[PDB]
RNA sequence: GCAGUCAAGCGUUCAUAGCGACAUUGCUUUUUGAUUCUUCGAUGUCGGCUCUUCCUAUCAUACCGAAGCAGAAUUCGGUAAGCGUUGGAUUGUUCACCCACUAAUAGGGAACGUGAGCUGGGUUUAGACCGUCGUGAGACAGGUUAGUUUUACCCUACUGAU
RNA sequence: CUCUUAAGGUAGCCAAAUGCCUCGUCAUCUAAUUAGUGACGCGCAUGAAUGGAUUAACGAGAUUCCCACUGUCCCUAUCUA
RNA sequence: GUGAACAGCCUCUAGUUGAUAGAAUAAUGUAGAUAAGGGAAGUCGGCAAAAUAGAUCCGUAACUUCGGGAUAAGGAUUGGC
């Protein structure tokens, strides 16, 4: 039988699993695209 | 009022069109349909003659009338076999229920066939008004016979017109006097024939005469209608038509359902008919019966007067005991409109009309208010 | 508009499926205004009394 | 009866398994998140009163 | 109930047969108007 | 008909009975709908200060009663956040009745009028005495 | 229930823009019948609430083709199920029917989804009144009232954790 | 006058706990009412101690509506044993 | 002792201090609670909960078998010295 009253899903499926992270310092999965005309500089920074 | 004097005189110039369907002559007419075809065209033309009234007058809005042809035939048989054609009128509006135009149809096959007007509940009116009532009936020269259907009356507290101002008893001596010989020779009993409107006691009266309840309340929808006769006297038979309504005239459309013309249990636009009960009663009279203490007339906040409105009566009567609406409570005016208009016709909210005269009607009408009550001291 | 009618048995068809047998020219004034497309949007259906 | 802060219907008869997309109680919080487009207003120095 | 009295039972409360009972019945039938030579309201 | 308005806190669901600020005879208004409301299962659509609601008159003149007609909220009791910072709220709820264009049937308004209603609706600011 | 073919004719003058008489070939298993194969040492037998997923025969949104498409508004068709598809009065209702908003309020499946998740209004125990039938016990799938809804600590599945 | 071996529903009452067709018909209440009330009665199959109709009071009885009130809900949150 | 009260709450004489315990404060429960604005839209159904409550004074309708309805409704006041 059908759902009888349509409604959107509760929650987001691209954020599974809800499991505890491996470390309190979260990793950076990806850095910006390299542009080798510009001078040398860093891409991120650590802080509290 | 200026509005009262003009709208009375407009009706008098148009009274001649109303007539009836009249049964044109049929001498032998042996027929499967040729008597029926002969009788259609009289009512079909009479239906057309009332249709021209709507173009002729503006805001003329007249009484409903029996548009069914078969109801009119039941009038035709009763007016034919009877030597006396009799009209029952209410006494609260004596001019309205009477039709003078039907009496023209009585004198057609006359051989001294007569007209009679018997008018009920005379004890309700007063002693003073019936003296003023007796002047108009003789001046148009038809009849006036008041009565009240009680075997023992309780009417506690110049001869010329005051001799018939007393109404009559329960006696049938007053129908016994007009016609002594019969119009057909062979039957020993004569007959009398009764014609009146529904919601006027043509069934309430002659229930009490025969005492066996043969006349009972109005007929079924699925039938033709009926026609019934009853024998009660040494020397008269009774006949009554199925109750129907004659097209005389109507004004303001509220007075119809305020009287017994239109049904109270079917009404739309209750503001008009509840407005007519408002001004035609004084304030402390309703305050004695129901005990409403209405006042609320805005009484030096918006205007000057002691007159009521259609709103503030229905609200205050139903701001008493209960009567609230769904969703939000705003006092439920239309439910209270039934119980006031039913007490108008039943006679708790009694009123007497001005007697008719050529154009004029008074602003200050005669009244009746008893100072005593079972609760008021 | 269009109003259906039993030629033999004198009935009136309501919009869904009904066959209300009404008295002719008395209360058909009351059975039509359901079938009419117009609803309660029109002001106050103050009066209605059909002509011949 | 026996609890109102729940989910009523976990699944249908067929398939005879609980799917991966239903809501089910467990750990909340302490996840790795990335939030983009935050605009810097002020970069203040250390030895600066 | 029908076991308790000969007027008992049924899907209404009615007796079912004539309540007037003959003089020459047995013990257990005589429950009702016994040997009624008349009944009803007197005239 | 309704222009851009910054979101403020929804304080009037369906079934609310707000007052009637104008002088068109009506005493209070019964909210049955909000124009431009959303869609969510089991969710009552709610109004705000300056929304346009469909409403009926439960108390007042008998001519105005028993018909559904659009109305505009001019006061609100739930506190809302203005962008400049402050949280404010009136004492009671209020609404004025209108045609579906947005023009107003009454002549004047008693009591104060919220400022985000006077910017959005041109006719309400013409008839407003006190603007916050 | 849905989709084709063939063309007499309607479409103010033209068979196929849109429609399609007389006939004819199919699909589908959300209707309802037919049959009695499986269960009577019991598969908890209506409806709603709650929640996930699937289908396309597409109501809305994306891009397109045709019109008797000037614009506006609309009707017919293609790819397309990625994403949305509601708030209320009445009834136990599924269904129905109105009022209102909306971009739009499309139709369906999963043991007629889902009762060791619920509620118990309804149906189908025992109490009781009414109506018609029965001489009578009683009958009615006719109407109205009152009526206990049991256990998971095992295994797998799933969600978190070693 | 008369057919069924008697008599032909009287006084009252109603879509009622009694009406199949049926969500009867017409008003009314509501933005909307298969519910509620007021009427109408050829009533499948109401009716006079198998008692009829009417009733102040009384009711852990059945039904509809309003005022006051509120996490029953919009829409969930928090604290204690 | 408070109070109209042998009600509820706290004390004297008399009696007991027994009902498996320790450490933590996750969910879901059971028992007791609180809530912004709206106020029955929730639901078969105001089911559960909330609001009114003692006393003194004014004031009390329809209807009625004249006994009642009645604490009707509705509106003020309340400590200490």
């Amino acid at each position: 039988s059908h759902r009888k009253y349509e409604a959107p899903r509760h929650g987001h499926l691209g954020f599974l699993p809800r499991k505890r992270a491996a470390s309190i310092r979260a990793r950076v999965k990806a850095f910006p695209k390299d542009d080798r005309s510009k001078p040398v500089a860093l891409t991120s920074f650590l802080g509290y | 009022n200026e509005q009262r004097g003009n709208l009375n005189a407009k009706q008098r110039a148009l009274a001649k069109d109303l007539i009836v369907p009249r049964r044109p002559e049929w001498n032998e007419g042996m027929s499967k349909f040729q008597l029926d075809r002969q009788e259609k065209e009289a009512f079909l033309e009479w239906r057309r003659k009332l249709a021209h009234l709507q173009e002729s007058n503006e805001d003329l809005l007249l009484t409903p009338f029996e548009r069914n042809i078969e109801v009119w035939k039941q009038l035709w048989r009763v007016v034919e076999r009877s030597d006396l054609v009799v009209q029952i009128v209410d006494a609260r509006n004596p001019l309205l229920f009477r039709s003078v135009d039907l009496e023209r149809y009585v004198k057609e096959s006359d051989d001294r066939k007569a007209n009679l007007l018997l008018v009920n509940k005379a004890d309700l009116l007063t002693k003073k008004q019936r003296i003023a009532w007796a002047k108009y009936f003789i001046s148009k020269n038809i009849s006036f016979t008041f009565y009240s259907a009680l075997r023992a009356n309780q009417l506690l507290e110049v001869k010329i017109l005051s001799i018939d101002q007393l109404e009559e008893l329960f006696l049938s001596k007053a129908p016994n006097e007009p016609l002594l010989p019969p119009l057909p020779g062979q039957p020993p009993l004569i007959n009398i024939g009764l014609v009146g409107y529904p919601n006027v006691g043509k069934s309430s009266t002659i229930n009490s005469l025969v005492g066996a309840k043969k006349v009972s309340v109005s007929s079924t929808p699925g039938k033709t209608k009926h026609f019934q006769t009853i024998k009660l006297s040494d020397s008269v038979m009774l006949c009554d038509c199925p109750g129907l309504v004659f097209p005389n005239f109507a004004y303001n459309k509220g007075e119809l359902v305020c009287n017994g013309v239109l049904p109270i249990d079917q009404l739309r636009d209750y503001i008009g008919p509840a407005g007519l009960v408002a001004e035609r009663i004084p304030k402390y009279y309703i305050e004695a019966i129901y005990g409403i203490h209405i006042q609320t007339k805005s009484r030096d906040e918006g205007g000057n007067g002691d007159i009521p409105t259609a709103q503030e009566l229905l609200v205050a009567y139903a701001r008493a005991r209960g009567y609230m609406t769904q969703g939000y409570g705003s006092a439920d005016e239309p439910r209270a409109s039934r119980y006031i208009l039913k007490d108008y016709v039943n006679g708790k909210l009694l009123y007497v009309n001005p007697p008719p005269h050529l154009e004029d009607d008074t602003p200050y009408t005669r009244e009746e208010c008893e100072e005593f009550n079972k609760d008021l001291y | 508009a269009n109003i259906s009618f039993c030629r033999n048995c004198e009935r009136f068809l309501q919009p869904p499926g009904q066959w209300i047998r009404a008295e002719l020219e008395s209360r058909e004034l009351l059975a039509i205004c359901l079938r009419r497309l117009k609803g309660l949007t029109k002001v106050r259906l103050v009066d209605a009394s059909f002509i011949w | 009866h026996r609890g109102l802060r729940k989910v009523a219907c976990i699944g249908a008869w067929h398939p005879a398994h609980v799917m991966w997309s239903v809501a089910r109680a467990g750990q909340r919080g302490y996840h790795s998140r990335t939030s983009i487009n935050h605009k810097i207003y002020r970069v203040g120095k250390g030895d600066d009163e | 109930n029908p076991v308790d009295h000969p007027h008992g039972g049924g899907n209404h409360q009615h007796i079912g047969k004539a309540s007037t009972i003959s003089r020459g019945a047995v013990s257990g039938q005589k429950a009702g108007l016994i040997a009624a030579r008349r009944t009803g309201l007197l005239r | 008909a309704q222009g851009t308005k910054f979101r403020i806190s929804l304080g009037l669901p369906v079934g609310a009975i707000m007052n009637c600020a104008d002088n068109s005879g009506a005493r209070n208004l019964y909210i049955i709908a909000v124009k431009g409301s959303g869609s969510r299962l089991n969710r009552l659509p709610a109004a705000s200060l300056g929304d346009m609601v469909m409403a009926t008159v439960k108390k007042g003149k008998p001519e105005l009663r028993k018909k559904v007609m659009p109305a505009i909220v001019v006061r609100q009791a739930k506190s809302w956040r203005r962008r400049d910072g402050v949280f404010l709220y009136f004492e009671d709820n209020a609404g004025v009745i209108a045609n579906p264009k947005g023009e107003m049937k009454g002549s004047a308004i008693t009591g104060p009028v919220g400022k985000e209603c006077a910017d959005l609706w041109p006719r309400v600011a013409s008839n407003s005495g006190v603007v916050v």
